[PDB]
C-alpha cells in the first residue's frame, strides 16, 4: 500500500528517469530498496506524517526517516524493530487537550480506549531510526514554555520519563538517588524475591 | 569485645540529617556550578568564534576537550571543600570518613553537594545519535 | 610633601613603543563593543 | 582535472603526447578515437584537501527541528533573522569548531562560515 | 626541540602541500608563468637538459609552516631526493623565500613514462624520510 | 610493487558463493553495461565533483 | 564595585572605566594587590591574559610602583604549576617576560636586568633568558648608559644563538667599554 | 541474477535497478572514503532487529 500511494503521488521510479536528475533530487528506500527518487521531499514527509497519525494507508508502526545531509528517506514497515509512543508537539504546543483525558477518564462505561489517541494522532510510535530525525521534549511543563529557549522547535515529547526503566527496575524507589550498579544489582535480586 | 561492649553504650548510626549541608552551602554550591556553566559557556562561544587557539602537540579538539575537563574537575574540587567544611562534628559521614573505615571524601561530596562528570573510555559521553548524546539536545552541542 | 619628582633616567631612545599599547587599543574598542550591547 | 569520457564509446580518455606536435591529446583505448587535451595537467591532488565545507552544505538543512537555530545573525541577500548554526562535523575535520550558517528564509538558502 | 625535530621522523607527505603532473614538453617556456619565472632563473643555467630531458613535469609546492616548523630547507630536501634517486630525477627548485615552495621533477637524460611519475610521487610520499 | 601503489586504491567485492573478490567494474559489465559513463552515472550522481 | 562583583565575567566592558580609575595612584594599588591576590591563587589559569594588562597599565602610569610590580612578577615567575601543561607554562612564562620587558621599556631597567642575570646564573631555562634579550633588543636604540651594558652585555656571552644583535655588540664594544 | 541482491529481485529487469542498488553501495563507500557522511557503528541500535 506504501508504494500504491508513492504511485499515487509524483514518485520517480529509477526506471522511468535519466540518472542525471538523481543528484537533483532525494533518493526513496522501503525497507532497504531504493524504489525511486522525489524532488520535494517535506511535502512528502508532511503527507506521510499525516496518513500515519490518521491510520489511512500506513499502520502506526511504519517508520519513515528523512536524511537531510544525504537527501534521503528510508521507510521501514518490517518486522523486528522497536519503537515506543511519543506525543506530538507542534507550534511549541501539545496536541494533547484536556478533553482526551476527560475523555480517557471514562475509560469503562465509554469505550474510549488508547486505540482512539492512537486514531486521533496525538500520540504516535516512534522508533529508534526514527528518533535520530527528533528534537524530543523531557516534560512539557517546562521545556516547551516560553523562557530563553534552549530549543524552539520540538517534534515530540515524552509522556513520563520514568518509563525508561524496566520491568523489574521500576519497583525501586527514588532510583535517581542511588548509585547505578546499586540499581543493577536490585534489578538482579528482585528476580530472586520471596512472594 | 572491649571496643563493641562499649559502642552498645555509644551507638553509631547514618541518617538524613547526616546528609544536610546549611542553605547557605546549597547557595554557595549553586554559584560556584553557575559560574562554571557561564565558563563551559565562553570556551564554547570562543571555539565556535575560531578565537580559541590550540596549544601544542594537540588539535582544537583536544584543547578545547581539555579545557573544559579542567573547568568541570576543579568546579567539582571546590564544590566538594565547600561540602566538606560545613560538615559537623557529629556527622556520620564524616566520622566513618576520619577512621578510614569506610567511603571516602569523594563520596561525601557525590552524596551531599556533586555526583560530578561522568565517563566511558576517559572521555565524556560520545555521540551515539548523529551529533547528540541524546535527542533531547540540540545537535552540535558540548555543553555539560 | 615632596617637591617636583625627578623624571626616569633615559637609557634610551624607543624607536617603536611596546605592545602593550597595542593590546591597550585592541582591549578598548572590545570595551566599546561590549558597552554597545 | 577535467575528466573526460570518449565521444566514440564512452570509456575514459587517457592522456598522451605526441612527439611530433607536443601536444596532450586525449586518446581513447580499445576504441583508438584521440581528442585535442589542453589542461597541460593530467593529475592534481590537494594533500593539504582543507575543502570549503560550504560545497557539502545542502540549504535543505534549514528544514531540520533538531539543529540550533541564531536570531543574532542576519542573512545576507534578504536579511532573515532566523538563521540554522552548525559545526561541519566531517572527515579532514575535528581541528576547525567554526559555525557554518545557513538562511531560514524559503527559498534562500544563503550559506556562509565566520 | 632542535635535537627533537632531528629526531621525529618526517617524509615528504608531511611537510608537501599539493602536486601536480604538469605537462610541459618545453623546459625553457613552461606552462605555468608562476613557475616560468623563476624557471627563467634557473633554466638561465641549462643543465642536464642539453642531452634531453623528460617532456613531463611534476610540481609539488610545498607547506612553509612545516618547513620552519621542522627546520627544514628545500635545499636539503633537494639533496636528500637527489640521494634517493641518482640521476634519475632532476630536481630544480624555486628560490626558499616565495609564497609557495615549489619543486620540479623531471626524469633523467638517459632514458613508463608518465604513470611512473604516479610510481615516483606515491614513492617519495611516504617512504621517503627526510 | 611500484605501480599499484602509483595507480592507487581499488575497490573490489566479495561476492557469496565465490570465494575470490572480484574488481567492481566487472560486476557492471556483467549486468550488461560496457559504457563507462554509463557506469559512472549509477555511481558518481554528478560529474562537477 | 568590580573587583567584589566576581560574576568579573564583566571585566571587559569595565575596562576603559578600570584605566581612568586607575589612574589615580592609590586605585592602582588597590588593583594591584587584588590582582596579586587573584592570580596568585592556585588553578587561576582557565583563559587564553587579562590582568596582566591591567599590571602594564599601572606600571605604564606610575613609576613609583614599579618595585612592586616587579616584586609581584618575579614570585609568579618562580610559582611552579602542575596542571599546566609543561609548553603552557612556557608559554606563561614567556608573557610574563613580556610584562617584565613592558615595565624594562618605564626606565626601570637595572634591577629587572639584574634579577634576570640572577636567575640565570643561579635554574631557569635558557630559552626563556634567550627570548628575553630578544625581546629586550627587538625596541631598544641608542644611545646606552655605563651601568645598562655593565648589567645587560655580561648575560650576553653564556649563549650564542640569535640584526639588532650584532648591532649592539659592535656599539657597545666601541663606546661602552 | 539471484543470489546477488536477493531483496531487490530476481526478475529480468531489476538488473537495472540491482545496477542502481550496487552504485549506491560504492558511492556511500566514496562518500565514507572521502568522509563525507560519516562512518556506521554496528552498536547503533538502529542497525538491530
Ligand atoms: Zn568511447
Ligand atoms: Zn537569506
Amino acid at each position: 500500500p506504501i508504494l500504491e500511494f508513492l504511485e499515487e503521488w509524483s514518485m520517480e521510479n529509477l526506471e522511468e528517469i535519466s540518472p542525471a536528475a538523481i543528484a537533483d533530487a532525494t533518493k526513496i528506500f522501503v525497507n532497504g530498496c531504493w524504489v525511486g527518487i522525489h524532488k520535494d521531499p517535506e511535502q512528502l514527509m508532511n503527507t506521510l506524517r499525516k496518513l500515519r497519525r490518521q491510520m489511512d494507508i500506513i499502520v502506526s508502526e511504519v517508520s519513515m526517516i528523512r536524511d537531510i545531509r544525504e537527501r534521503e528517506i528510508r521507510i521501514y514497515t518490517d518486522a523486528g524493530r522497536i519503537c515506543r509512543p511519543l506525543l506530538i508537539v507542534e507550534k511549541q504546543k501539545l496536541l494533547l487537550k484536556k478533553r482526551h483525558i476527560d475523555q480517557l477518564k471514562e475509560r469503562e462505561y465509554n469505550n474510549y480506549s488508547w486505540q482512539d489517541l492512537v486514531a486521533s494522532g496525538v500520540v504516535e510510535y516512534i522508533d529508534t531510526l526514527e528518533e535520530e530525525t527528533v528534537m524530543l521534549a523531557m516534560t512539557p511543563d517546562d521545556l516547551q514554555e516560553k523562557e530563553v529557549a534552549y530549543c524552539s522547535t520540538y517534534t515530540h515529547c515524552e509522556i513520563h520519563p520514568s518509563m525508561i526503566l524496566g520491568v523489574c527496575a521500576s519497583i525501586i524507589p527514588f532510583p535517581d538517588h542511588n548509585q547505578s550498579p546499586r540499581n543493577t544489582y536490585q534489578s538482579a535480586m528482585g528476580k530472586q524475591a520471596m512472594g | 569485645t572491649v571496643i563493641n561492649n562499649w559502642l552498645l553504650i555509644e551507638g553509631h548510626t547514618i541518617g538524613i540529617g547526616d546528609s544536610i549541608a546549611d542553605s547557605k552551602t546549597y547557595q554557595d554550591i549553586q554559584n560556584t556550578i553557575k559560574k562554571a556553566k557561564q565558563d563551559v559557556i565562553e570556551v564554547i562561544e570562543k571555539a565556535h568564534n575560531n578565537e580559541l587557539e590550540p596549544t601544542p602537540g594537540n588539535t582544537l579538539r583536544q584543547t578545547f576537550e581539555n579545557q573544559v575537563n579542567r573547568i568541570l574537575n576543579d568546579a567539582r574540587d571546590k564544590t566538594g571543600s565547600s561540602a566538606q567544611k560545613s560538615l559537623s562534628e557529629y556527622n556520620n559521614f564524616k566520622s566513618m570518613v576520619v577512621s578510614g573505615a569506610k567511603g571516602s571524601k569523594i563520596n561525601i561530596s557525590q552524596v551531599i553537594a556533586v555526583v560530578g562528570q561522568q565517563n566511558v573510555e576517559g572521555k565524556r559521553i560520545p555521540f551515539g545519535f548523529k551529533h547528540r548524546t541524546l535527542p533531547h539536545f540540540i545537535k552540535d552541542d558540548y555543553g555539560p | 610633601l615632596a617637591g617636583p619628582l625627578t623624571p626616569p633616567v633615559k637609557h634610551f631612545q624607543l624607536k617603536r613603543k611596546p605592545k602593550s599599547a597595542t593590546l591597550r587599543a585592541e582591549l578598548l574598542q572590545k570595551s566599546t563593543e561590549t558597552a554597545q550591547q | 582535472v577535467g575528466i573526460r569520457f570518449c565521444q566514440e564509446c564512452n570509456n575514459m580518455l587517457y592522456p598522451k603526447e605526441d612527439k611530433e606536435n607536443r601536444i596532450l591529446l586525449y586518446a581513447c583505448r580499445n576504441c583508438d578515437y584521440q581528442q585535442e587535451a589542453d589542461n597541460s595537467c593530467i593529475y592534481v591532488n590537494k594533500i593539504t584537501h582543507e575543502v570549503d565545507e560550504l560545497t557539502q552544505i545542502i540549504a535543505d538543512v534549514s528544514q531540520d527541528p533538531t539543529l540550533p537555530r541564531t536570531e543574532d545573525h542576519p542573512c545576507q541577500k534578504c536579511g532573515h533573522k532566523e538563521a540554522v548554526f552548525f559545526q561541519s562535523h566531517s572527515a579532514r575535520a575535528e581541528d576547525a569548531m567554526r559555525l557554518y550558517y545557513v538562511c531560514t528564509a524559503p527559498h534562500c538558502g544563503h550559506r556562509w562560515t565566520e | 626541540k632542535d635535537i627533537l625535530c632531528r629526531l621525529e621522523h618526517t617524509t615528504l607527505r608531511k611537510v608537501t602541500a599539493n602536486t601536480a603532473i604538469y605537462y610541459d614538453p618545453n623546459p625553457q617556456s613552461t606552462v605555468v608563468a608562476e613557475d616560468q619565472e623563476w624557471v627563467n632563473v634557473y633554466y638561465e643555467m641549462p643543465d642536464f637538459d642539453v642531452a634531453r630531458i623528460s617532456p613531463w613535469l611534476l610540481r609539488v609546492e610545498l607547506d612553509r609552516k612545516h618547513m620552519t616548523d621542522r627546520k627544514l630547507t628545500m635545499e636539503q630536501i633537494a639533496e636528500k631526493i637527489n640521494a634517493g634517486f641518482g640521476d634519475d630525477l632532476n630536481c630544480i627548485f624555486n628560490d626558499d623565500n616565495a609564497e609557495k615552495l615549489v619543486l620540479r621533477i623531471r626524469i633523467m637524460n638517459s632514458d613508463d613514462d608518465d604513470v611512473f611519475l604516479r610510481c615516483i610521487e606515491s614513492n617519495m610520499l611516504t617512504d621517503m624520510t627526510l | 610493487g611500484a605501480k599499484k601503489s602509483a595507480i592507487g586504491q581499488r575497490i573490489v567485492a566479495t561476492l557469496p558463493y565465490i570465494k575470490q573478490e572480484v574488481p567492481i567494474i566487472i560486476v557492471f559489465r556483467a549486468l550488461g553495461f560496457v559504457s563507462d559513463r554509463d557506469i559512472l552515472e549509477h555511481i558518481i550522481y554528478d560529474f562537477e565533483d | 564595585n568590580l573587583c567584589c562583583n566576581e560574576n568579573a565575567s564583566e571585566l571587559v566592558a569595565e575596562l576603559s572605566t578600570l584605566y581612568q580609575c586607575i589612574r589615580f595612584p592609590v586605585v592602582a594599588m588597590g588593583v594591584l594587590k587584588w590582582v596579586d591576590w587573584t592570580v596568585s591563587e592556585p588553578r587561576y589559569f582557565q583563559l587564553q591574559p587579562v590582568h596582566l594588562a591591567l599590571l602594564d597599565e599601572i606600571s605604564t602610569c606610575h613609576q613609583l610602583l614599579h618595585p612592586q610590580v616587579l616584586q609581584l612578577l618575579v614570585k609568579l615567575f618562580e610559582t611552579e604549576h602542575s596542571q599546566l601543561d609543561v609548553m603552557e607554562q612556557l608559554e606563561l612564562k614567556k608573557t610574563l617576560l613580556d610584562r617584565m620587558v613592558h615595565l624594562l621599556s618605564r626606565g626601570y631597567v637595572l634591577p629587572v636586568v639584574s634579577y634576570i642575570r640572577k636567575c640565570l646564573e643561579k635554574d631557569t631555562d635558557i630559552s626563556l633568558i634567550r627570548y628575553f634579550v630578544t625581546e629586550v633588543l627587538d625596541v631598544i636604540a641608542p644611545p646606552y648608559t655605563s651601568d645598562f651594558v655593565q648589567l645587560f652585555l655580561p648575560i650576553l656571552e653564556n649563549d650564542s644563538i640569535a640584526d639588532p644583535v650584532t648591532e649592539f655588540i659592535a656599539h657597545c664594544k666601541s663606546n661602552f667599554i | 541474477q539471484k543470489e546477488m541482491l536477493p531483496h531487490v529481485g530476481v526478475s529480468d529487469f531489476c538488473e537495472t535497478k540491482k545496477a542502481y542498488f550496487l552504485g549506491y553501495m560504492v558511492h556511500r563507500l566514496l562518500l565514507a572514503a572521502l568522509g563525507r557522511r560519516e562512518l556506521d557503528d554496528r552498536d547503533h541500535y538502529g542497525n538491530k532487529r
